[PDB]
């Protein structure tokens, strides 16, 4: 049972979920519990003196603000979610996310299609980081974003191909996914020229009939004279196997920004570390 | 008549755009072109050794980002950024080419 | 409890069983019910009204028994009527959309079809009214606002279904195969005229007039599409030749057609078909073109399936999904919605992204987010793509008030309907409220997804959702969209759940161009191509080049407004030629006309006549400029509207205002008259913006009166002060219990208006807005003030703004507003500049020679006078320099123009009525024109000095004299040195010293010190005087100083002169709110209802009620800067009255005038007060009495009191300057920079000749010694109790010991300042000193006492306790004594207070404060204490303690109490009765006999005063402390402050 919180009729049928779901043993999810930052208190004391059913759960999601009690985050196990450190990071996470069944279907193109996407996905939510630079603001490049692009591949894949096993690359709808990602999915967020002339770059250079080929390159010149290569496998295990063997040496050139665009941020952050070692002693 | 031959920094203008649009205002008055069919062409040159014409106005503070400028061409460099010596803004006629 | 409830219920059935008259019929068996329950009601009351005793009634029985089966039958029928209601909805779903109480009114008139005609607008997009034959049985069609009318193609026969949810779905039906099978047939004309080389212009406008602009455009398009379909089909192949090319000519020629249309006269409606038509064949043209250049060949390319297709299948049985409209992989069913005539877009690049995004989206079973800056086009690309596809689209301004339920029950009628809801200013509502929503609109798509799978079947169960706590069935056909500006003021911020059920899209930068392009060739416009490639510039350099004004708008909207202007102007022009020919030869064509036709200055008009009126002067030779440029060689004149301008002129003449033509005086005022006329003509939405005093107000009066002068149209103006009210008080309230809306003032307005009872529409309608303008009230006026002109309230009603009404905004500033509101409005910019002070000078001397004073030798006087001050009242004269040198000195407030000239003039007013009273006083001899004109130079030389320096110190007084002596040549005071601002001007006319009305008096020996007696002094004689001058006029007036300057004594002083006027107190602090005014107003006032309208007058008949207000400046600006008691004050000033939102009704004052008291505004906790309330009110600042002063006014109390004494007679002017030096020391020691509390005035002063006075007043006799330990010990009450650290009472005591030495040599210095200083009256009956020891063992006795007969915990006694215990004695003793122990918790404040309370015979009162403690448990302890203290004369010890307080309220209260000794809305009901039969008890008992309820209430005031002891505890904090002093000032000025602190 999921309750979003706010109203009261919001805390009373909460009250009321839980009050069943610990008899029951079922799950009750609370979201933006944030907003009502005097009922968590209520909540904490209800949940102390209680013995529920083993199976029973209670999660409650939040946004990260000072005004959610000390005592609730005592007594309960915290999870923090963010975008993923690294691109590989990223692409690991966008690939358990997919189902296996969704990825391996009719035609055997889709896996290479996902696998474009995930790489897609991960470089532009990578260079949110280095926000004047990879972008011009920090747009909102998230999961929605990556769930809308995956229902239009699949949707478009499965209108040219009518259940054929395979189909040739130059007969994928490359112009319609480009269009449709740099108008409607993610260019949605996009209000500057230049951003938008950014994801137009990135859409057309990934998404093409050349990217099937066995000597298509993700990224060039990441450091010194080798590049990220396009993976030659068909079949989704092996494109996660690929992301797993990622040298764990990114940098800024992977993402197309040059090198040196981390250099204050991992200067900063360091210093920061050194600070927070400091305030614990 | 000086005023057009002093090079501002456009950094240290309250309203920039308003000095780029007093410019293009100028070329259009002198002229007697419309205000609407000029276009701005940008010359990188060295402060000292540079020459403006009736159109051209001097521009100093300017910095390219990640770009290196010879020879009114831009090269990609390691560097964070490049001081652009003198920009020259030239008001023309639009070519629609 | 049961009763009320069940007359309640029982009224308002009736009426609905009554009112309708055919609801039996639908509703019998209820209805024999309710017919059971009427006998029953009218047995009740024959049956109790025989007897009208309660006694007489509860002794009967049967009747509680009845009366709770008759509640249960109100329940269940109640219950049963609002099945009945649902079940009703459930059928029809149209009727959602409108209320319950409407609903009813169409249930039970089902019979006549008249009444039903005004709630279709409500129910459907385009249908405004049904056609009916002449029997109003059969339904033949329907219609639309603008008369365009489809004839259905089988009637609807009312007669063969006569229930109403029956014939109305067979209406909605009707109304869509008709559509249907219209354009079907308008599709099969419209392929004839496809696929032609040639098209005829008369068959072509044939089939347009046939046809109605909806199908019109569809028909086009479908066409359209039908054609390129085929072309691709053709081209397939692949290399072969395009007869694409042929649809683009195809389209090329019949734009041609089109566009020779429009050139020559056409009926609005025709015109209109040819606009759309022209617009979306422009958009077909566009997009073959880009097809031609990509060279696209096959129909399955993304280039052709990315644009919107429409396919039409004549083979379809069912008409309704015959046609198809597809956008990349969507697919979407026309809806056949009539939408009448709607204003169409141009489907620009963005618009096409936008529908492109928006169908991905709805494909998605998901909402739609368009965000950006206003005027991107956000809410009508969803309004154009939700009529593209024939949906209903309902729009819904939102804002924080929908809240959970009522989006809920929106989503219900969406739901229901099948509607598209367009949520803008979605980011209004509460951020709570939003991820309440989400739930609803998850459960909204999660059934939308459920729908769309193939599985489902419509015979099987309906898809319902969880809504509100019941299933509501979701039609396929919903749709929600939400436009939000993100960044704006007053928006909240989305979670990220609800953000995830919407597809956002980024609509930052219209593409101006192509919308100037299309809209200019459609109005047929010749060349639009270079006018837009020269205006859309335009308007980019003026963003660019003008200054940053917050007034200024140069977006989408500004251009919109500068095409239609453009558009009518060109029609006017057009017109007019037509004209000229007529009268001059009869050779007439309309194509030469369009040819030589000068549409670059017909834009150049259309620009000056809609930015310029905003622009400030520094920025219109820059707009010039840039028309210069842009436009060469052309220009611009603007014509003369001489008809209006001869309407002006009368206007002005009776108005007493001035009136110039260009560069005379007053032209630029008509100027911007003219300009704000012409906004009137091309905008609803208006705003005039300027400084204060720059004549707005004057220009909208007098446009209203010309034009009803000049078009008979009667003009009617409703002015509102938003912000001097709530904003619930201002749109109204939605009972979150019983759903019951309540209107509010606006809501009020405009739904009378739109009613029209009494011929509302026929009459200029402008609703003004006269206040301070913030995103939190404005906002809900944007779906008003843009092209919906639609008002949205929570509770679902959409009431539609007449053309006949304007929203006008007078502001002095737009900092706070938005973008959003600034650009849906049009701006008139009023400078300071174009209202002249010559204006204002002309204005005041025709005033003063026309309007009488009094109410004639008064007129002739003030004819006189007025031709006497002429010379002076001129450009560069003596009042002009003198303001101009007085703008350059330093005043207590910021000078404007306007208070210094009110204040001049009504000091003139005041001279004129001292002359007229002189005349009266003697007849033999008036006054002759000689003495007449020196009293009136002299006088203005007088009220000049007194209105332009009154408000600053003396040096600026001095400098503003000398200024005035060089330059005047008015004959003036000729001593070297004195300042002329020490002179009087006599009725003699003759200038006179002010020290002759300074004598110096002998204060009668029991008066020492008395709070009425006044020390006449200088300033005491001037300030007197200005104040008496300012009153008699009724003018409010605010005195500025420091706290304890003595404002209030003057002003007291002053109306003691003034016997006709009753003083009431109100203490306002940072929560003062109109609501005390409105509790002081019903206290002391009453409301009447003359025929002119509601008054509300004092009770007292014959006396002016004068609202003093302490401290003016304190009430809390919001986070906009303003103060809502502050603007409710300005509008009773400027507009006389203000607005009872009981019912919303104008309520003028009579016999009430405001004056006010603050400290300067620079003091912490004080807020400079605005430029439109220091407009009407004169200010006078009071400073601090100079060392020459206070030793004369204590010089004169100390002899008084030392005059009890005869030995000590010798000792008052020594023991004066003892005083007056150490005061001023410590005053200068300890400021307010180091505490809050270190406030020293002559207050404490008084305080220690007073404390002196009582010392002295039984002793017999006493040295000199013993009298400088007296001034000591007083010296440390008063200096020493409040200070915080130790060093600072160490420097009181030595630099006390100091002054004392030097004041008073040849003394006993140890038998006078023994440092144990105490003095008691516990072990003697006199206030003699006590020892330490004998002190502390009646203490210890006493303790043993208190802790046998009261609270027992042991105390130690040490000697601050000694201390402590003396001064709480002290305080105790005094009345209207109230205390501030401010301390460390657990150090004995509440101990010995009570302690102290028990000695002195005081009952201690505390509040018992709980968790569930509220504001009414505090009202009613108030109550209790204020009965017990005042009515039983019983002396009470309040004590309260800082964390009794748990609001804000606790605090008003307590201020209120502390400082008047009152609650003026305490006692209010049958409290206040029984709280009058109890004083009028208590006075018998005290021997009094008191009949009226004023008196009797002053009583009481009085026993409470004498009584009540507040004593405040609280812990020393740094920042509670600051906070204190402004939450409540009384705590500061009324209490005496201890600071016991921690133990030493
Ligand atoms: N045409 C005129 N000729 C002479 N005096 C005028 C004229 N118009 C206005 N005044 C006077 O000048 C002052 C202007 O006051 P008005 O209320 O019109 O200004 P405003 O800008 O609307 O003020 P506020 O901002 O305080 O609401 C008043 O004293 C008014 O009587
Ligand atoms: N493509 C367009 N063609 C014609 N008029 C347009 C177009 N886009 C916007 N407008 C006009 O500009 C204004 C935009 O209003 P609105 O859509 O409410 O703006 P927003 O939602 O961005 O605040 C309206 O006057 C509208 O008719
Ligand atoms: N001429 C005077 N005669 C008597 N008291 C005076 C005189 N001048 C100043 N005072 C004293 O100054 C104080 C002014 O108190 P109040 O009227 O409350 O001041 P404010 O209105 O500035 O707060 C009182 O103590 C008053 O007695
Ligand atoms: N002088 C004192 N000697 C002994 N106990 C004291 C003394 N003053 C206060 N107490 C004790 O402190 C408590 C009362 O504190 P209270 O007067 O309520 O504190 P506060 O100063 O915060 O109002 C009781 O336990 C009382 O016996
Ligand atoms: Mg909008
Ligand atoms: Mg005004």
């Amino acid at each position: 049972t999921s309750i979003a919180i706010g109203s009261a009729e919001g805390f009373n049928q909460a009250d009321k979920a839980i009050n069943t779901a610990v008899k029951s043993g079922r799950w009750v999810m609370l979201k933006n519990v944030h907003l009502a930052p005097g009922w968590l208190m209520q909540l904490e004391k209800k949940l102390h003196s209680l013995q529920p059913h083993a199976c029973f759960r209670l999660f409650l999601t939040m946004e990260i603000n000072p005004k959610v009690p000390v005592n609730l985050l005592r007594a309960g196990r915290i999870f923090v979610f963010e975008p993923p450190p690294g691109v590989k990071a990223n692409m690991l996470r966008t690939f358990s996310s997919i189902p296996v069944s969704r990825i391996c279907k009719s035609p055997n193109e889709r896996a290479r299609l996902y696998f474009l996407l995930a790489w897609f996905h991960a470089i532009i939510q990578e260079r949110l980081r280095y926000a004047p630079l990879g972008w011009s603001k920090k747009y909102e490049f998230g999961e929605s974003d990556l769930r809308s692009a995956c229902d239009t591949v699949d949707t478009w894949l499965d209108d040219t191909a009518k259940g054929r096993q395979n189909i040739s690359p130059d007969k994928i709808p490359w112009s319609a996914l480009k269009t449709l990602m740099a108008q409607s999915i993610y260019g949605g967020r996009v209000d500057n020229e230049f951003d938008q002339r950014l994801l137009n770059t990135f859409l057309e250079r990934l998404f093409t009939t050349r990217s099937f080929d066995s000597e298509f390159k993700l990224a060039c010149k990441v450091d010194g004279h080798k590049d990220i290569q396009m993976p030659d496998g068909i079949r989704r295990e092996e494109f996660v196997q690929w992301v797993e063997l990622l040298p764990d040496t990114q940098t800024p050139s992977w993402l197309g920004l040059p090198n040196n665009a981390e250099r204050v941020l991992l200067t900063t952050q360091g210093v920061d570390m050194i600070s927070k070692m400091l305030k614990m002693q | 008549k000086e005023l057009k031959n002093i090079h501002v920094c456009l950094g240290g203008l309250f309203v920039p755009e308003a000095y780029i649009t007093a410019t293009r205002q100028y070329v259009a008055q002198a002229n007697s072109w419309s205000l609407e069919e000029l276009c701005l062409e940008v010359n990188v040159t060295t402060s000292q050794g540079a020459t403006l014409d009736a159109c051209s106005f001097g521009v100093t503070g300017l910095k390219l980002q990640g770009a290196t400028c010879n020879n009114n061409k831009l090269s990609l460099s390691n560097a964070i950024s490049t001081a652009l010596p003198l920009t020259q803004l030239r008001w023309v006629k639009q070519t629609n080419t | 409890d049961v009763w009320i409830d069940v007359q309640r219920r029982w009224v308002y059935l009736e009426g609905i069983f009554t009112g309708s008259a055919d609801i039996k019929h639908l509703l019998p068996v209820e209805t024999q019910r309710f017919q059971s329950i009427s006998t029953e009601f009218l047995a009740l009351m024959k049956k109790v009204s025989k007897s009208p005793l309660v006694m007489d009634v509860l002794n009967i029985q049967g009747v509680q028994r009845s009366l709770e089966r008759l509640a249960d039958l109100l329940g269940k029928i109640q219950k049963a009527l609002g099945e009945y209601l649902e079940r009703e909805r459930s059928s029809f779903p149209r009727f959602y959309f409108v209320g319950d109480e409407d609903l009813l009114e169409i249930i039970g008139n089902s019979k006549n079809v008249a009444k039903l005609q005004k709630h279709f607008k409500k129910m459907f997009a385009g249908v405004s009214s049904i056609i009916l034959n002449e029997d109003n049985s059969v339904v033949l069609g329907i219609s639309s606002r603008e008369g365009e009318e489809v004839m259905f193609k089988t009637p609807v026969s009312i007669t063969e279904h006569p229930k109403i949810n029956e014939w109305l779905t067979l209406v909605e039906k009707e109304m869509r195969v008709t559509l249907a099978k219209l354009l079907a047939e308008s599709v099969t004309e419209v392929e004839i005229f496809g696929k032609a080389t040639s098209i005829d212009p008369n068959t072509y406008i044939t089939w347009i007039d046939k046809y109605q602009a909806q199908l019109v455009v569809l028909s086009a398009q479908i066409a359209w599409s039908e054609n390129v379909e085929t072309a691709l089909s053709s081209m397939g192949g692949g290399g072969d030749a395009a007869p694409l090319h042929s649809v683009l000519s195809n389209v090329e020629v019949t734009l041609n057609v089109l566009a020779d249309s429009v050139l020559m006269e056409q009926p609005p409606l025709r015109r209109r078909k040819l606009e759309h038509l022209i617009t979306e064949l422009v958009h077909q043209r566009d997009v073959t073109r880009s097809l031609i250049k990509s060279k696209i060949d096959n129909a399955k390319s993304f280039e052709w399936l990315s644009q919107m297709r429409f396919y039409f299948d004549p083979k379809q049985t069912d008409v309704l999904q015959q046609l198809s409209i597809q956008m990349a992989n969507a697919k979407f069913n026309y809806g056949f919605e009539y939408l009448g005539v709607q204003d169409k877009l141009v489907q620009t690049p963005l618009t096409d992204r936008c529908y492109l995004t928006m169908t991905q989206a709805l494909e998605a079973r998901l909402g739609g987010s368009p965000f950006g800056p206003a005027g991107t086009g956000k809410t009508e690309s969803v309004k154009a793509l939700g009529h593209q596809l024939g949906r209903f689209v309902l729009v819904f301004n939102c804002d924080e008030t929908f809240d959970f339920q009522a989006m809920g029950r929106i989503f219900v009628g969406l739901c229901q309907v099948g509607a598209w809801g367009c949520f803008d200013e979605f980011n209004r509502l509460e951020e709570r409220m939003l991820s309440a929503v989400s739930q609803q609109v998850q459960c909204i798509q999660e059934a939308l997804r459920e729908h769309s799978n193939p599985n489902y079947d419509k015979t099987s169960a309906p898809i319902t959702c969880e809504l509100l706590n019941k299933q509501v069935k979701v039609s396929p056909d919903m749709a929600i969209f939400i436009t939000m500006n993100p960044g704006y003021a007053g928006r909240s911020n989305l979670p990220d759940n609800l953000k995830k059920l919407f597809r956002s899209l980024a609509m930052t930068k219209p593409d101006r161009q192509l919308i100037a392009q299309v809209m200019l060739y459609s109005q047929g416009f010749r060349t639009a191509e270079v006018l837009a490639n020269k205006i859309v510039p335009f308007f980019k350099l003026c963003d660019e080049q003008l200054s940053s004004q917050s007034h200024y708008d140069f977006g989408l909207r500004a251009l919109k407004s500068v095409l239609v202007s453009a558009g009518n102007v060109k029609r006017e022009r057009i017109q007019k030629i037509k004209r000229e020919k007529e009268e001059r030869g009869e050779a007439v064509d309309e194509g030469e006309i369009a040819e030589n036709l000068p549409e670059q200055e017909i834009l150049i008009q259309s620009v000056c006549e809609t930015m310029v009126p905003k622009l400030v002067a520094e920025d219109i030779p820059l707009l010039f400029s840039l028309l210069s440029d842009v436009f060469p060689g052309v220009q611009y004149h603007r014509g003369e509207m001489t008809a209006l301008r001869e309407e002006l002129k009368k206007v002005c003449q009776e108005m007493y205002l001035t009136y110039g033509d260009g560069e005379e005086v007053g032209g630029m005022w008509v100027e911007k008259v003219l300009q704000l006329y012409q906004i009137t003509q091309i905008n609803h939405g208006l705003m005039m913006v300027g400084p204060s005093g720059s004549g707005k107000s004057m220009a909208w009066r007098v446009l209203l009166k010309a034009l009803e002068r000049l078009e008979g149209v009667e003009g009617v103006a409703h002015i509102i002060d938003p912000k001097a009210i709530s904003k619930d008080h201002l749109y109204g309230t939605l009972d979150p219990n019983t759903r019951e809306w309540t209107d509010g003032l606006f809501t009020h307005v405009l739904r009378k208006i739109i009613d029209s009872v009494r011929g509302e529409l026929q009459k200029r309608q402008w609703i003004v807005f006269d206040g301070d303008v913030d995103p939190e009230w404005v906002e809900n006026l944007n779906s008003v003030l843009d092209d919906n002109k639609l008002l949205t309230l929570p509770n679902g009603e959409r009431l539609s703004l007449p053309p006949n009404v304007r929203i006008m905004f007078e502001v002095q500033d737009l900092k706070y507003a938005t973008l959003a509101t600034v650009s849906r409005c049009g701006m008139v910019w009023f400078s300071e500049d174009v209202l002249s002070t010559d204006m204002i000078f002309n204005n005041f001397l025709a005033r003063l020679r026309s309007i009488p004073l009094d109410e004639s030798p008064m007129l002739q006087i003030q004819r006189d006078a007025a031709t006497i001050m002429q010379p002076y009242f001129t450009s560069n004269g003596l009042v002009t320099k003198a303001l101009e040198h007085a703008f350059q000195l330093e005043h207590i407030m910021d000078l404007t123009r306007l208070r210094c000239l009110g204040s001049l003039f009504s000091m003139l007013h005041q001279a004129c009525r001292n002359v007229a009273q002189y005349n009266a006083n003697h007849p033999d001899f008036p006054m002759q024109i000689e003495q007449l004109e020196r009293y009136i130079q002299r006088y203005l030389v007088y009220a000049i000095l007194w209105s332009l320096s009154g408000d600053s110190r003396l040096k600026m007084r001095a400098e503003l004299g000398e200024y005035i002596r060089r330059i005047t040549t008015v004959p003036l005071p000729t001593a070297p040195n004195i300042p002329i601002i020490d002179y009087e001007v006599s009725i003699s006319g003759e200038w006179s010293p002010w020290q002759a009305k300074v004598p110096q008096i002998e204060v009668e020996t029991h008066k020492v010190a008395a709070p009425d007696v006044v020390v006449p002094t200088l300033d005491t004689v001037r300030h007197e005087a200005l104040l008496y001058t300012w009153l008699a006029e009724h003018k409010p007036l605010v005195l500025c100083g420091p706290p304890g300057s003595g404002k209030t004594m003057t002003l007291f002083s002053a109306l003691r002169a003034l016997p006709d006027m009753e003083v009431v107190g109100l203490n306002f602090s940072s929560a003062t709110t109109p609501e005390l005014l409105l509790k002081t107003f019903d206290h002391y006032c009453e409301y009447r209802r003359t025929p002119n309208g509601v008054v509300l007058a004092p009770v007292q008949l014959g006396k002016w009620l004068v609202l003093f207000c302490d401290e003016i400046n304190l009430p809390d600006m919001d986070k906009y800067g303003t103060q809502r008691v502050i603007s409710f004050i300005r509008q009773m000033v400027e507009h006389g009255g203000f607005y009872r939102t009981s019912d919303q009704t104008w309520v003028k004052l009579e016999r009430i005038q405001f004056v006010g008291a603050c400290n300067p505004p620079t003091d912490p906790g004080r807020k400079p007060l605005s430029h439109r309330f220091l407009r009407h009110v004169p200010v006078v600042y009071v400073d601090y009495p100079g060392p020459a002063s206070l030793t004369q006014i204590y010089g004169t109390f100390n002899r008084a009191m030392l005059r009890l004494i005869p030995s000590l007679r010798t000792y008052a002017e020594p023991l004066t300057a003892a005083m007056v030096e150490f005061y001023t020391m410590s005053q200068e020691r300890f400021t307010q920079d180091t505490q809050p509390h270190y406030i020293y005035s002559p207050r404490e002063m008084t305080r220690w000749v007073r404390g002196i006075f009582e010392a002295l007043r039984p002793l017999e006799t006493l040295p000199v010694e013993g009298l400088i330990r007296i001034w000591a010990h007083e010296a440390l009450r008063l200096f020493q109790d409040r200070l915080v650290e130790d060093e600072e009472r160490r420097w009181t005591d030595e630099n006390i010991d100091t002054v004392a030495l030097k004041h008073f040599p040849n003394i006993d210095r140890e038998k006078a300042m023994s440092r144990p200083i105490l003095y008691s009256n516990w072990l003697s009956k006199d206030y003699i000193p006590v020892d330490q020891e004998e002190l502390r063992d009646y203490v210890k006795a006493r303790l043993k006492v208190f802790y046998e007969e009261e609270l027992d915990v042991p105390l130690v006694l040490f000697n601050e306790v000694l201390d402590h215990v003396l001064r709480i004695d002290r305080i105790f003793r005094q009345p209207q004594g109230h205390l501030l122990l401010i301390g460390v918790s657990g150090a004995g404040k509440t101990t010995l207070s009570r302690f102290v309370a028990w000695m002195n015979g005081l009952s201690v009162y505390q509040i018992k404060v709980h968790r569930k403690y509220t504001g009414e448990d505090f009202d009613e302890d108030l109550r209790t204490v204020l009965r017990r203290s005042g009515c039983k004369n019983e002396k009470i010890a309040f004590i309260m303690d800082e964390s009794n307080v748990l609001d804000s309220g606790f605090l008003e209260r307590m201020n209120t109490l502390l400082a008047n000794g009152e609650v003026p809305g305490l006692f209010e009901g049958d409290e206040y009765a029984t709280l009058m039969t109890q004083c009028k008890e208590g006075a018998q008992k005290e021997g009094l006999m008191l009949d009226s309820h004023e008196e009797l209430y002053k009583w009481f005031t009085s026993q409470v005063i004498r009584n009540l002891h507040v004593v405040f505890t609280m812990n020393p904090s740094s920042e509670g402390l600051k906070d204190r002093a402004a939450t409540s000032p009384a705590l500061f000025n009324r209490c005496v402050l201890n600071w016991f602190g921690d133990w030493s």
